């Protein structure tokens, strides 16, 4: 994470939760009761 | 960019799904059966047919794909095309990546 904190690191990290919801999704998350 | 932002928009996708759900009319008598699958909603099938529904409008990055669609396949049997050990029917997506 060798230079991360940047101004920009924030938007970043909010950017990479955003895609992350949409893989869980794409997985059918929200309503999925597969194990962990 | 923002995850609330995102969120709620796919609460709204969601919520627009469910009235296509309950309020479409019904289909012949052997169709793939409407449904929402978290990612995108999908209207009943043709059976032997591809389904092609829009690129979801709540993905951050929509207008670059402003005419992406994404596809399933309803078998000639009226059930979505689907591999025995996948939990999801077949999708292709593509068109629809960031």
């Amino acid at each position: 994470x060798e230079g991360x904190f940047t101004s920009d690191l924030s938007k970043q990290m909010e950017e990479e939760a955003v895609r992350l919801f949409i893989e869980w999704l794409k997985n059918g998350g929200p309503s999925s009761g597969a194990p962990p | 960019v923002s995850l609330w932002e995102t969120v709620q928009k796919w609460r709204e996708y969601r919520r627009q799904c469910q009235r296509s759900l309950t309020e479409d009319p019904p289909p012949t008598d052997l169709f793939c059966n409407r449904t929402f699958d978290e990612y995108a909603c999908w209207p009943d099938g043709e059976p032997g047919s591809f389904v092609n529904v829009s690129c979801p409008w709540y993905l951050p990055w929509a207008s670059s794909v402003p005419q992406g669609h994404v596809y399933r396949f309803c078998t000639a049997e009226g059930l979505w095309l689907q591999k025995d050990n996948s939990s999801l029917p077949w999708r292709d997506l593509s068109e629809c990546e960031e």
